[PDB]
RNA sequence: UUAAGAGUUAAACCUAGCCAACGAUCCAUAAUCGAUAAUGAAAGUUAGAACGAUCACGUUGACUCUGAAAUAUAGUCAAUAUCUAUAAGAUACAGCAGUGAGGAAUAUUGGACAAUGAUCGAAAGAUUGAUCCAGUUACUUAUUAGGAUGAUAUAUAUAUAUAUAUAAAUUGAUUAAAAAUAAAAUCCAUAAAUAAUUAAAAUAAUGAUAUUAAUUACCAUAUAUUUAUAUGGAUAUAUAUAUAUUUUAAUAGUCCUGACUAAUAUUUGUGCCAGCAGUCGCGGUAACACAAAGAGGGCGAGCGUUAAUCA
């Protein structure tokens, strides 16, 4: 992307496992060196959903872990998010449609619910 | 579902004559059906013997078509005529000396 | 001092004598056959005490040391039978007193060596229903019912959930006339118990996505996986657990 | 007792015991000295490998094959 | 795991967690274990060799010393504390099953949980090492309990052969009975502890000859027909299931019948849920073994340092 | 392993979390009030004597410290435009809601930053307060014993 | 002179100081460390491969430009070593593969940018031996690598301890001497295959891995809460429809048995030889120790041994 830090994704895991630390990170250091800090983590693959639980309706589920108070501090200083990380963040409502793309963009079959 | 053949396109050999990167050899795989190319995914085209380069390519410049994105030939990066960065001044001391 | 001890009986049995050449045999073998005593056309073994499960309530567990090896009695009229010289089984000459005299708690004991070891009490059908009763329909907590019943909190969980899925499985018919059995014989085997936050993000779902977002609120400082952090994968604690669909994956 | 003089690929030269009921080992022979001294040959504190190098392992080995280079 | 080898030798005289004939007679002739005349590490030795024997044979020794832990958990008399040095292996699924009396043994258990036929709240479990937490429902499909508890399955040619001596015996008890009634009815009543009818009404049956009757199962089912056995081969009531169908337990079957205290059963069900971890209390341990306190304690003395 | 015990048994590291905040605010009394406050004068105190001359080229004394204004500082990093009046453009609407979004995001982390400091701040002086009253409770409780004073001499008050 | 202190460097002038037996100076050796690995009860000790942090280097030495920062894998000069283009030339694989040597010993002259990053570009997109995958290698760690039943063959004639006969019966041995429930045989499974289907890694689209994982053994739907009975497309048959609805296993080495140190059922060959051995030690007819047979005890896809580390 643009700018000395950024917001990307550090691969952690094993071999065909993948997982992710959403990290801020200096553009010039390693993928998985240690990052200025380490914002969340990242899970790619879906929830897996029983064939009983597909008759329910209900929807296999990625999960991120994330530090909001301080990704938006991190925002606001001007790190630069990359673009997986940009459609995490926009996903989670820490973003706005300013930050999206004329490849990636219909109908709401679930609003974006804040809950405790 | 299907886009409609548009005159600056008639055919899908006229597209595979567009889209380039000897992507005109695979005319007979898909036997010039809009609905084949335009419903065959990346796994039916590793079947019929679509290299992987030319799969991806070919489904990139169908989705573009989908989308009305241009569908030109993109003439893949080469190497100078001089040679790569790292043997770029071995070339040039040669080529300069030579001729 | 040690060496190899082949695990003869200890108790008295009859030894081999002077065999023919090709027999092949051994005392091992001999005493196994004087305890399991004759078999039949039908390959049963009727003259052990064991052979046949009980019916009364009461277990029948082995008790060598009390009948001093003598594990053959009638199949009907239950009375001991030993073997003699002519090869026979017969009455024999006197009567094991230990055998009249076992305590209450002996006959509960599954190994002999170890006393420790008992058999638990079976709650009888009428019991578990009686719970499921009180806890589902009349809505008492689990702690009620376990003071009432001299119960344990964990059981009665168990035993709500076992009673649901035995209701369930007679509306779907599941029980059947081989299980029926089965239950009833293993009830009769055993002693019947006697009763007296975080801020979380679910996120936009659009059609055609296979997949919704849910974030969770963390720390930062807590929250990451962290860096230079031991490798366990070619050590022995390596760590292992299993998948939600129930396949394992290394952790 | 069979044992040899070695001389070792960094130059050190050592003498070393040869196990087995038999052996072919002869001058130029090439052999792997590991460690293990014979306690009845005072300044014999190596072993040779049989089976490695060209040194054969011992013939008709039945028990220990492994220790002795035998293949069976 | 290690390859099931002599498992029920005579000589050696190993108990197994088992409800085999042969590990029957094991335990029945074992009387005790012998820890006199022998040196502490003798003692270990053969505590552990005993204790391993019965408890997680299966397992190798290196799997076994890291899965071994060196506390123990408790909740007048003593508290054996050290017969839970094996506790941790009674939260594996193969072994909750062996205790559930749902299969005959721990390598049953294991097949069964290989081969699919196990579940665990709701989810098929694959890995006999899967290991149960407070709470958990198991279950095992109903046929694999009952062919494990039940008796084995005749083949067609032994039952047949049972059935030839079954006929054979009722024609010769029948003619003894019209023979002779009055001491006939004299003996069956003497066991217990007249109509002359009674003689008539039963009847000779025709004796069979295997060899033109082998090969033909319904030939057989319709030909055999005794007071007791009507209609079908001996053993082979329905010839569709995996066991003896006229359904009765396996023989020797009591003197391991023992009720687990960590897990609660539903047999009809074949169901069974994992109320907690066994646990030592005064005068009891949960953790079911054929060894005394001092055996344990030998084998956890061994195990603790490794046999050092 | 070893020296994982210490840190919770979590094996490996995370970055140094980072100061918001790399200077104290004007907002932290105590901190001002610390640093303004009389120097301990002496060895056991942090400074040169009266009469002791400092060496030529060196400062007598350390800098002094920049207390942050989170109002200039917001102020300065994050300036609202004067102009607001413009005209329709594609990239330009894109452009001022990012910048409104970092603008927001920036002045509510600093100001949240802020309270959460005079939070502690806070936080401790009850802590010291309560702890104050506890010695209180045993000067009450001490007194009780020795209201029994018959003023003759005893050998643990020897 | 520097942005900046200081004998850091350069110049000048003064003072006689500074370190050191609690070890200076000199020499040898060494990349350093961790919330990393090993070990121990622990203090500690060892390693610095792997994960991570710092430093230094990119064939060797010095200097110079640019720059915020370089004595830069840059440039210049020289040293070493090669190639041609014979020139005020080029290259130095401690980048990825790979080759030769050295060594006891450490692999592919692989696929893709699908994912995560990086560079260029306004974008479209382009490049990417970073990276991700696969290949080799038991180097290490984990799960599987089949359970129950099972000591013999024939012949006789609502009860049930069926009893008689004959015949056989491998190695060892003549009874506490066994091998051995070990085999065979029987029962029941699953893996693999063969068929269908089929996620997820990734979505706006793009999948190298890939002959994907997983599911079912005909296929759907229609209700119940995985197991049921139904309706419809398969299915050969016999004569639309009673019926069934792919097949199917089993596969272990290596060390040791006098004591330390677990291994009793005993024999044979040798004869202070051959040999074994970690320590004591054994071997001269009577070898529990050597080489073997039987039996037995460990660990087990590993076992042993050597080299090391900790205790
Ligand atoms: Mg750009
Ligand atoms: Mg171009
Ligand atoms: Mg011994
Ligand atoms: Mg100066
Ligand atoms: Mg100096
Ligand atoms: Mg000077
Ligand atoms: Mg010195
Ligand atoms: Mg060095
Ligand atoms: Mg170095
Ligand atoms: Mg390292
Ligand atoms: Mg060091
Ligand atoms: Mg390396
Ligand atoms: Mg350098
Ligand atoms: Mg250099
Ligand atoms: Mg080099
Ligand atoms: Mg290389
Ligand atoms: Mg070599
Ligand atoms: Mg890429
Ligand atoms: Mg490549
Ligand atoms: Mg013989
Ligand atoms: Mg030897
Ligand atoms: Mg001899
Ligand atoms: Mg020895
Ligand atoms: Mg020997
Ligand atoms: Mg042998
Ligand atoms: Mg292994």
């Amino acid at each position: 992307t643009c700018g000395l830090v950024r917001i990307r994704l550090a691969r952690f895991g094993r071999k065909n496992s993948p997982v992710y630390n959403i990290v801020v990170a200096n553009s010039r250091k390693a993928r998985d060196a240690k990052p200025i800090e380490v914002l969340g983590t990242y899970v790619p693959v879906p929830s897996p959903v029983t064939k009983r639980e597909l008759k329910r309706g209900v929807v296999p589920i990625k999960d991120v872990k994330l530090d909001f108070d301080r990704t938006k501090y991190w925002i606001g200083v001007g790190a630069q998010p990359s673009e997986t990380v940009t459609k995490l963040l926009r996903k989670a409502g820490i973003l706005n449609d300013a930050w999206a793309t004329s490849k990636n963009s219909r109908k709401v079959v679930f609003e974006r619910m804040e809950t405790l | 579902t299907i886009p409609k053949p548009s005159d600056q396109v008639p055919d899908v050999d006229a597209f595979l004559n567009k889209i380039g990167r000897n992507c005109n050899e695979l005319k007979d795989t898909f036997e010039n059906n809009w609905n084949n190319l335009f419903q065959w995914d990346s796994k039916i085209l590793k079947e019929k013997g679509v290299n992987i380069q030319q799969r991806k390519y070919i489904l990139k410049q169908v989705h573009n078509y989908r989308n009305n994105r241009p569908i030109h030939e993109i003439k893949l990066g080469k190497k100078s005529f001089f040679g790569g960065e790292r043997k770029r001044k071995a070339f040039t001391a040669k080529w300069k000396a030579e001729n | 001092f040690s060496r190899r001890r082949i695990a003869y009986p200890f108790y008295p049995f009859k030894k081999l004598g002077r065999q023919h050449p090709k027999k092949h045999d051994t005392n091992l073998k001999t005493a196994m056959r004087q305890f399991l005593g004759p078999k039949n056309y039908k390959g049963e073994y009727v003259m052990n005490k064991y052979f046949t499960v009980p019916t009364n309530h009461v277990p029948n567990y082995i008790k060598p040391d009390l009948e001093r090896g003598q594990s053959l009695e009638h199949p009907v009229t239950k009375k001991p039978l030993q073997l003699r010289y002519d090869g026979t089984l017969g009455p024999p000459p006197v009567e094991n007193k230990r055998l009249q005299n076992i305590f209450k708690d002996r006959l509960l004991q599954p190994f002999p060596s170890n006393p420790h070891c008992k058999t638990n009490y079976v709650l009888s059908p009428q019991l578990k229903q009686s719970i499921f009763e009180e806890i589902t329909v009349e809505g008492l907590s689990a702690q009620q019912v376990s003071q009432k019943y001299g119960l344990k909190i964990p059981r009665v969980e168990a035993i709500v959930k076992l009673v649901s899925v035995e209701n369930s499985w007679n509306r779907r018919n599941r029980v059947s006339s081989d299980l029926k059995t089965m239950d009833e014989t293993l009830y009769r085997m055993f002693p019947v118990f006697d009763s007296d936050n975080t801020k979380v993000i679910y996120g936009e779902l659009v059609e055609g996505e296979r997949s919704q977002y849910k974030f969770t609120n963390a720390k930062v400082g807590k929250v990451g996986y962290r860096y230079g952090s031991g490798n366990r994968d070619n050590k022995k604690d390596r760590r292992i657990g299993f998948n939600k669909l129930g396949q394992m994956v290394y952790i | 007792r069979k044992a040899c003089r070695v001389r070792l690929t960094n130059g050190n030269v050592v003498s070393a015991y040869i196990p087995g009921e038999g052996h072919d080992a002869q001058e130029h022979s090439i052999v792997y000295v590991r460690g293990g001294r014979c306690q009845d040959l005072p300044g014999v504190k190596y072993h040779v490998i049989r089976g490695a190098g060209d040194l054969s392992g011992v013939v008709n080995r039945i028990s220990s094959r492994s220790k002795y280079g035998a293949k069976k | 795991p290690r390859k099931a080898n002599l498992l029920k030798s005579l000589a050696r005289g190993r108990v197994r967690t088992s409800f085999n004939k042969y590990n029957l007679f094991n335990l029945y002739k074992k009387g005790g274990v012998d820890l006199k005349s022998k040196s502490l590490y003798q003692q270990k030795w053969t505590a552990k060799q005993e204790t391993r024997a019965y408890h997680g044979e299966h397992l190798t020794e290196k799997r076994w010393q890291t899965v071994f832990k060196p506390k123990l958990d408790s909740v007048i008399k003593e508290t054996p504390f050290l017969l839970q040095t094996f506790a941790v292996l009674e939260k594996r699924l193969d072994f909750a099953l062996f205790r559930a009396m749902f299969a005959s043994s721990v390598r049953q258990a294991r097949q069964f949980i290989l081969h699919g036929n196990v579940r665990v709240n709701g989810v098929k479990i694959k890995h006999p090492s899967y290991t149960l937490k407070p709470g958990d429902m198991f279950s095992v499909k109903p046929d694999k309990v009952l062919e494990a508890l039940g008796a084995k399955k005749p083949s067609f040619q032994e039952a047949l052969k049972i059935d030839k001596t079954q006929i054979v015996l009722w024609n010769k008890y029948v003619k003894e009975a019209k023979t002779e009634p009055k001491e006939v009815w004299e003996k069956k009543l003497e066991n217990f502890e007249f109509d002359p009818k009674w003689a008539k009404n039963l009847k000779y049956h025709d004796p069979i000859k295997l060899s033109e009757l082998e090969g033909d199962e319904p030939k057989a089912r319709k030909l055999i027909n005794l007071p007791w056995q009507k209609n079908y081969v001996y053993g082979r009531q329905d010839p569709k299931k995996p066991f003896f169908t006229p359904w009765k337990p396996r023989p020797f079957l009591s003197p391991f019948a023992i009720l687990p205290h960590h897990l609660e059963i539903s047999f009809k069900t074949c169901h069974a849920v994992y109320l907690r971890d066994p646990v030592a209390r005064p005068g009891q341990s949960e953790v079911i073994s054929p060894f005394d306190v001092p055996v344990h304690e030998r084998a956890y003395m061994y195990y603790l340092r490794n046999g050092k | 392993g070893k020296g994982a015990a210490k840190y919770g048994f979590k094996s490996g590291v995370f970055p140094t979390t980072r100061s918001i905040l790399k200077s104290p605010t004007t907002k932290q009394t105590d901190i001002i009030n610390k640093v303004k406050s009389p120097k301990p004068k002496g060895v056991l105190g942090i400074g040169y004597a009266k009469g002791v001359k400092h060496p030529k080229g060196s400062h007598r004394l350390s800098p002094k410290v920049n207390f942050i204004d989170v109002d200039n500082l917001i102020a300065k990093t994050v300036a609202e435009p004067q102009s607001i009046k413009s005209s329709n453009g594609s990239a330009q609407k894109v452009r001022l809601q990012k910048a409104e979004l970092r603008r927001k995001f920036l002045i509510e982390a600093f100001r949240k930053e802020e309270a959460r400091l005079l939070h502690k701040h806070e936080y401790l002086q009850k802590r010291t307060k309560e702890l104050e009253k506890a010695k209180e409770l045993e000067l009450e409780k001490l007194n009780k014993e020795k209201s029994s004073d018959l003023t003759i001499m005893t050998l643990d008050k020897m």
